[PDB]
C-alpha cells in the first residue's frame, strides 16, 4: 500500500 | 539568509527557521475536500482545506493524508501542503531561503527526485538539501555515536552510526507506526461497542490514543490486572458529549509495536529489530551502540516505552553490558531540532544543492 | 427592477419585494365559492372569492385550500391565488419582475415542475427560482450553522446545515402542522358541547387556537391543575355574540406536536424528530447543532413552545452540551425575510432560471 | 440428539435442525404491539405479536426489530423472538437439543455474552456454539478458500479464508445493508408522489424492493435510458388497491451498495471493500481470492448484482487475473445451510460449549 | 544394497541413489508453520509443512531455513527435513541403505558429530560417510587436479587439489552466497518502489534473481549503459498479477560476489579469493591450478559468471599463464553427481563408517 | 645529542632514546582507513589512523600492516608510521638526533636502501645506522658469545656469535612468526564454532593468543589430557560481551613453531633450526653455543617455551653437553635494549653513516 | 446508532 | 549469527 508493488 | 527546515513527516508538518530551538509551524499533514453540497451562496466557501483549518471543519470534509509510509502518494495535495506551510504558516518567500527537507531511509528514488523537482521548479527555492531523519536525530542529541530508533506516523527505522560513520548495511525499516496503531485501536474499540468508521472519527481515535494509551512493562501481567479490576479503566469525552470507557485497550494498542502479529504482520518487534540492527554491526562497536540507544519521533512518546525497550533488549543482549536508552523530553521534535543544528553549521554551507547545479546536472543530483 | 419574493405556504400567502423588511401582502390562501342561489340581479355577484374577501364572506361560501401538506392539490385555484397576489395585492406586472418561490423539502417533483411551468408560461415572468424554506429561514437568522425547525400550516421539517453545507440525508419531514392541530381542536371542543363542522367554522376554531392556545411545560402537571381548578379557563366570543369557555383544551391541542398519537399518527414528536435529525449528522458537528436550534413558521408561535423544546432536547441529549433555541419574535415571517435577503444578494443573481434556458431545457431544469 | 441451527440475522429468523437441507422456520424478526384501544372485550386482544402474526396484523401494530446492524438492542423482544422460534415454530424442547448460533464479525463482546447467558439460563440448552456467518457460507459453498461477501438486513462484511485459515486483519464490515436500502427507497419514492412513513408501510416498501429493484450494469447509461423512455417502468399494487408506478427508482435503490454517498456515508462500495480486503492478504493469496468471490445473504439477490460486482472488481484488479463470482441460487440460506453442515460433522462435536464449561468459566468461555 | 546420496545444502536438498545419473528428489530446504488462526474443522490441517508443500502454501506459512551458512541451526527442523526426504520423496527404509552426506569445509565439529548421531540413532542407518563438497565436485568433473569454486546458498569455498592430494592450508571459505545476494536484491528493489519484507515475499525475490540477473563483464560500462538507455530493462509478473520492471538491479545483485563491500563485508571478491588460494600453493602447482578452475553450485549459474571470473583472474595472474575456467552445464548438481560416483567406486566401500564402529568409538570417529 | 633507537618490528614499533632502560613509545605498526561513508559533517573525519588510534577505532577501519615478514611492503604507510613515531609519540625533531634502526638478516637489499633514503631525504636525520636484531639482543643479554633465537611477528631467525665474531654462513631464517600463529589460531577456532574474519577480528584473535596460549612440554600427552578432562579449558570475553571457551587450541597454536607442517610449511621446527645452525659452526665453538642459547622477541613469551626448547635440544644434541635456554623476563624489548646500549657506547660513535657520506657515496654506503 | 458510542 | 561467536 502506497508503494509500487507489495505493501 | 536564514535557512528553512521543513520536517515533512507523514502525520505532521514541522517547519521553521534554522537556529531556532523549536519549529514555528506544526500542523497535521491533512487535506480535506467538502463531501456535501453547499446551499448558501454568500459564503467564501473553498474547495480544499489544509492543516488546522481542515481539522476544525473535519465534520463536513473527507480528510486524506498525502503521505503514507513516508512515501508521497498524492503530489497535488503535497504541493498544497507545501504552499500552505511556506505562505500561510511561515509567511516567507521560498526563493529567498534555502530549504532543508527530510526523508526516511530505503525510500524510492523517485520520491526524492520529484520532491527536488517541485522545490526547484514550483517554489523557485535557491538551494535545497534532503537529509535522513535518523541522522538529524543524533545531531539533536549532540552525540555522534548511537543507534537511533525513529518512529513517526508512517515508518519506523533504525540507523546505527559510529564516530560519524553510518553503517547502511545495518539499517532496518518497518512499515508499522502510529497510523497502524490508530487503525488497530479503531478495530479493537468495537469490542466495547464503539464504532468509528469515518475519516473524521479516525482523528478522534488518534486523540484517544495520544491521551490514554501506554506501554505495559509485562503484557500478560497487565492483561491479568485488567481482567481483575477496573483500576486500569479511563473515560474519554467525545466531541458530542458521549463518554466512553476503555480498559485493556489502553496498552493493547501500543503493544503492537512489540508484537506486530496483532495486525497480521510477521515482522519482528521494535526491540528485536534494534537488537538485530546492532548485531549486524562490527563486534568492536556493539558495546557503544548498546549504550547509546536513542529514541525519536511521536510514537516513542507512550509512557513506559523506554523501560519496556530496555527490558527487552537487556533480555536479548548478553549480560555484562550496559543497555541504556536515551529518551529526551523533546523526542517529538528531535528530527527538526537536529535539522536546525545541521543547517546552521558553517561546515555544512557547501553541501547545499544549488539551483545552478541542479538545472545542469539533472534531478539525479539529489542522490549524491 | 426589483425581484418578487413570495412563499406560498399551505395556510398563508406572504408576498412582497426583495429588500423590504416585511411582506407587503399577507392573506390566507383560500378560494371561496357561493353555495346558495342568487336572488338579486343588482348585486353584481362574483363567481368566486380569494384571500381576504373570501374570509370576509365566509358565511355564504365554501372555502377550499389549494395547498395541502405543502402540495398543490388544485391548480386552477392556485393559479387564481397567484393571479390575485400579483394583480390585486402587489399590483405589479410579473413580466418585468423575477419571482422567487419556496417549497418544502421532500416534496413531489411534479409539484415544482408544474409550478415553474405556470410561472413561465402563464405569467411570463423573466426569471424565477425555487428555494427550500429552511435555508431561507436560516438566512434570516443571520447565521450559517444550525438545525432549522420550520412548522407552518401543512408541514413540519428539520434541515441541518453546518457552515453552509446541507446534510440532505438528515432532513426530516413530518406531515403534522397547524391544520391538523385545528382539526384536533375542532374534535375535542365537542366534549364541551361546541360543534364546529363547516369550513367557515374551521376558521373560527383556527382563530380560537391562535388566540387561546399555549404549550404546557409539563403536560401531566397542567392536566392535574386544570382538573383541580378553574384557574386555567378562558372565554371567547363567537361572531354571532355567543360566548364559549375553553379549559384544558388550551394546551391539549398544541401537545399534539409532542405526542402525535393524539391524532393517530405513530410518528415521533418534534423534539424527538429534531434529536434524531441531529444524531443523523457527523459526531463532530453535533455540538454546534445543539446550540443553534432555529425556529420558524406559524405553529412555533405557541407561548412556551421554546421552553418545552429546550426541556425535551436537554432530556434527550447528553449533559455537557449547551442547548439553545433561537426563537425570534418575527418567527412567523422568517422564510419570507430570508428570501428577501437571498434575492437581493449580488452573488445570487447568477442562480436565476431565465426563460431562455427554461425553453432550451424545459421544466426539468428546476432540479439542477 | 439432533442439534438446532438458528441464524438470528437482523431481518429474518432462519431456524431448523442440523442435517436438513433447508431451514424449517423462516419468519421476520419482528415484534409488534397494539397501538390503539380495544373496544371488544370478548376477543383475545393479546399484548404483543411476533413473526408472521405481527406481519399479518401490521395494520393495528407498531413493528420493532430487536436487532439493528447485527447488534441486539432490545433483549426482552429478542427473548420473545427466541421463545417463539423454539416453541411455536419448531415445537421443540430447547433443553434436549444443542443450538448453533451466528453473529457478524467485529461485533461488541457483550453481544455474545448476553446471548450465551440467555441461552443457558433461560432456555437451559445442554450446549451451544456461536459461529461467524461468513465462515458458514463457505461450508455451504463446499470449499476451503475464498472471500465471502455476506450482506443481510443489517450488516455487510467481507471475510477472506485460505485453506481454512482466516485472515482476521483483512476482515471488513459495513453498516449498510437491506434496511438502509429500504429507508432510501422510502425517501426516494416521495419525489414521485408516494408517502410511506409508518412502520407498517416500511414493510410494503421492503416488499416493493424485493419485487422490483435490480442492479444496473452501467448506472449512468441506465439513468440516461430511463429519462428518455418509459420502457423501464413497472407498476405495483398496494394492499388497498392503489396502483403505483416506479421508474428509475428501481435501480437507484440498490446502487447505494456501490455508492454509499447516496445515503451520506463516505465508506467505499462493496466492490471496493472486497478489493481492499483482498489487497490486505499476502501476495501469494490474492490469485485464489480473486477466483472465489462467494456471495451470500438476501441483499445479494438483486438481479445483475453478480455481473456488476464482476465488472467492478475486474476494473479494480490487475488484468490477467481470473476474477470469478459464485452466486448460488440459494444465496439467502447459505449461512444456515453451512451451519447445518457444520453442526452435523463428527469432528465438530468437541467444540460445543457444554453447560458445565459455562458454569465453571462463565460467559467469558464463549470468546475462546 | 545401493547407497543413498543426500546433498543437504543450505538452499536445496538433493537426494537420490548412488550410481544414478541425476538426483531423484530436489526440493527446497524449507519448513513452514501456519501463522494464522484456523477456523474450519479438520480438512487435513497439518501443524507444519516441508519442502515443495511449504512453497505452495507459503501465503499462510512462515518459512524458515534450518541451515544457514552451511551450519544446521535447528535440529528439529533438520530431523523433519531428513524424515521427509527419506520417507516421502525417496520412499525408502533408511536402515536398508548406507547414506552419503556432504558438508562444507571449515565447519564446526559439533555440526558433523550431531549429524552423524542423528543419522545413526534416529534413522538407524547401517553405515554413513560425510564428504567435503568441493572434493565431490572434482569427482563429478572427472579429473583429479584443479581448484574448485563451489558457491551454494550459504557458503562459497575454494579447495585446491593436485594429483588427488588436497592442500588444507590453502582452503578458503567465504560466508557470502545466494542468500546474501537475495537479501541485497530485496534491499535494492526498494529504491525502485517495490517492497518485499515477508518470508514468502523473499521467495519471489529469489525467483526474480534466478530469472533476470546476470553478471556484467565490465561493471562501470554496464552501469553507464543502463543509465543512458532502457535496453537492459526486463519485466517480471508477480503472483497477484502486478508487473515490476527491473533495470540495472539485474547485474548489481550478482556483482556483490566480486565486491562484497556492497553488503558491508570486508572480504575480497571470489576472483581475489581464488587467486589468493592458488598463490597459497607451491610454485610448481600453480600452473596446473590456473588451468583447472572448476565452478560448482547454484550461485555460479549466472550468465557471464565464467567470463567475468576469467577476466579477473587473468588480470591478477601473470601473463603466459593459461587461465581456463570449466563450467559444466550441470554445475548445480555437480556435488551430487560426484557423490554418486564416489559411493559407487569399489575402492570406497571400506571408507563407510559402520554403526559398530560408531557405537564402539563414539561420534569422534567421523573426524578420521 | 642523544640518539634515537627505533625498532621497526613487523608487529610493534618500539622507539625511544639511547640510554633509557625501556622504550618510551610502544604501539602496533598498523595503519587504518575508514571503510564506510561518513554522514556527520561536524565530526573530525580524519582520512587515516596510526598505531593506538587505529586500535581504538578498529570497528570502522580496515587495518593494514606495512611490514610483512620483516619486509616493508607499503612505503607510503611506513612513512606515516615513522612520522607518527617521531612527531606524536616521541615528539622530537628527527634532524636533531641520529637514528639507529634494525633489520632482520637475509633481508632484501632494497629494503635497507629505501629505509636509508627515506630517513635521509624526508626526515633529513643527521646520521643513522642499521643493525641486525640478533646482535642487539646479544648486546642486551650482556654477553659476547651465544646463539640468539629472535622471533617477532614476521620472522624467526638464528644468529650464532662467538667472542663477537658472527658466523654469517650459519644464519637461519623462517618466515613463521606470531602472525602465522594468529592466522592458524583463527583457522582452528572455527572448529568450536567461532568465526573471525575481518582484520579487526584478527586483533581480537591476537589478544586471545597473547592471553590464553602456552607451549606443552609433551604435545601428545597434552592432547590426551585435553581430550579426557576439561581442566585445560579457559574462557575469554569478546568486546561485545559474549564469552567463548577455548580448549586444546591453547597449546595447538604454539605447537606450530615446532611442527610447521601444521600450516603447510616444509621447514623444520625452531628447535631443529637452532640445532642445525649450531652444527653449522666449527666443532670447537659448539660447546659454548649450547650453553648460551639466548631467546628474544615477543613470540618467545609463551609459557613453557623455554622448557620445550631445552627438552628438544637435549634430545637432538649429544649427551654430556650442557644446554641452557637463556630467557630473560624482558625478552619483548631485548632488541631495543641492546640498541640503546650500543647507541650509547663511545666506540660506536664512529660507525654512524653521516649525511655527507650518504651524499658522496650514495645509498650503497649502507651495506658497509 | 444501536451501538454504544458512535453510529 | 548461525555460528557461535561472531557472524
Ligand atoms: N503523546 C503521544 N503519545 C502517543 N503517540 C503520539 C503522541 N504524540 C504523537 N503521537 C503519534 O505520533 C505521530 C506523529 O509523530 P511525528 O514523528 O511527530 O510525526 P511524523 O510521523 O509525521 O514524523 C502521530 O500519528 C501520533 O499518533
Ligand atoms: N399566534 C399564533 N399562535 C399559534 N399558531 C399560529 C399563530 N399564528 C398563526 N398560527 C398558525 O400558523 C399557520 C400559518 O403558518 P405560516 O408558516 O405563517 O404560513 P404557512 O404555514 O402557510 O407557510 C396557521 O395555520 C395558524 O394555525
Ligand atoms: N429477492 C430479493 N431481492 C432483493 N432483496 C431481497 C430479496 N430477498 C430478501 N431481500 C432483502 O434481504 C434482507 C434479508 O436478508 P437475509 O440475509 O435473509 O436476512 P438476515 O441475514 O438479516 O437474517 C431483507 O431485508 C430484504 O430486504
Ligand atoms: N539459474 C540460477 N541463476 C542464479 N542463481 C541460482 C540459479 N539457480 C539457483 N540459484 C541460486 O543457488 C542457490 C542454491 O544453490 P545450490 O548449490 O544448488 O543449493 P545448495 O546451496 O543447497 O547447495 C539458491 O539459493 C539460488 O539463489
Ligand atoms: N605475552 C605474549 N605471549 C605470546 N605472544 C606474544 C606476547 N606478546 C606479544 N606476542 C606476540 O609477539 C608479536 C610481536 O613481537 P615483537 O618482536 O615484540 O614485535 P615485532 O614482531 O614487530 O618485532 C605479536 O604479533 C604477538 O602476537
Ligand atoms: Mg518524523
Ligand atoms: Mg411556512
Ligand atoms: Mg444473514
Ligand atoms: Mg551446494
Ligand atoms: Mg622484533
Amino acid at each position: 500500500p502506497a508503494w509500487l508493488a507489495t505493501c | 539568509t536564514t535557512a528553512l527546515v521543513c520536517d515533512n513527516g507523514s502525520g505532521l508538518v514541522k517547519a521553521g527557521f534554522a537556529g531556532d530551538d523549536a519549529p514555528r509551524a506544526v500542523f497535521p499533514s491533512i487535506v480535506g475536500r467538502p463531501r456535501h453540497q453547499g446551499v448558501m451562496v454568500g459564503m467564501g466557501q473553498k474547495d480544499s482545506y489544509v492543516g488546522d483549518e481542515a481539522q476544525s471543519k473535519r465534520g463536513i470534509l473527507t480528510l486524506k493524508y498525502p503521505i503514507e509510509h513516508g512515501i508521497i502518494t498524492n503530489w497535488d495535495d503535497m504541493e498544497k501542503i507545501w504552499h500552505h506551510t511556506f505562505y500561510n504558516e511561515l509567511r516567507v518567500a521560498p526563493e529567498e531561503h534555502p530549504t532543508l527537507l527530510t526523508e526516511a531511509p530505503l525510500n524510492p528514488k523517485a520520491n526524492r527526485e520529484k520532491m527536488t523537482q517541485i522545490m526547484f521548479e514550483t517554489f523557485n527555492v535557491p538551494a535545497m538539501y534532503v537529509a535522513i531523519q535518523a541522522v538529524l536525530s543524533l545531531y539533536a542529541s549532540g552525540r555522534t555515536t548511537g543507534i537511533v530508533l525513529d518512529s513517526g506516523d508512517g515508518v519506523t527505522h533504525n540507523v546505527p552510526i559510529y564516530e560519524g560513520y553510518a553503517l547502511p548495511h545495518a539499517i532496518m525499516r518497518l512499515d508499522l507506526a502510529g497510523r497502524d496503531l490508530t487503525d488497530y485501536l479503531m478495530k479493537i474499540l468495537t469490542e466495547r461497542g464503539y464504532s468509528f468508521v469515518t475519516t473524521a472519527e479516525r482523528e478522534i481515535v488518534r486523540d484517544i490514543k495520544e491521551k490514554l494509551c501506554y506501554v505495559a512493562l509485562d503484557f500478560e501481567n497487565e492483561m491479568a490486572t485488567a481482567a481483575s479490576s477496573s483500576s486500569l479503566e479511563k473515560s474519554y469525552e467525545l466531541p458530542d458529549g458521549q463518554v466512553i470507557t476503555i480498559g485493556n485497550e489502553r496498552f493493547r494498542c501500543p503493544e503492537t509495536l512489540f508484537q506486530p502479529s496483532f495486525i497480521g504482520m510477521e515482522s519482528a518487534g521494535i526491540h528485536e529489530t534494534t537488537y538485530n540492527s546492532i548485531m549486524k554491526c562490527d563486534i568492536d562497536i556493539r558495546k557503544d551502540l548498546y549504550a547509546n540507544n536513542v529514541m525519536s519521533g511521536g510514537t516513542t512518546m507512550y509512557p513506559g516505552i523506554a523501560d519496556r525497550m530496555q527490558k527487552e533488549i537487556t533480555a536479548l543482549a548478553p549480560s555484562t553490558m550496559k543497555i541504556k536508552i536515551i529518551a529526551p523530553p523533546e523526542r517529538k521534535y528531535s528530527v527538526w531540532i537536529g535539522g536546525s543544528i545541521l543547517a546552521s553549521l558553517s561546515t555544512f554551507q557547501q553541501m547545499w544543492i544549488t539551483k545552478q547545479e541542479y538545472d545542469e546536472a539533472g534531478p539525479s543530483i539529489v542522490h549524491r
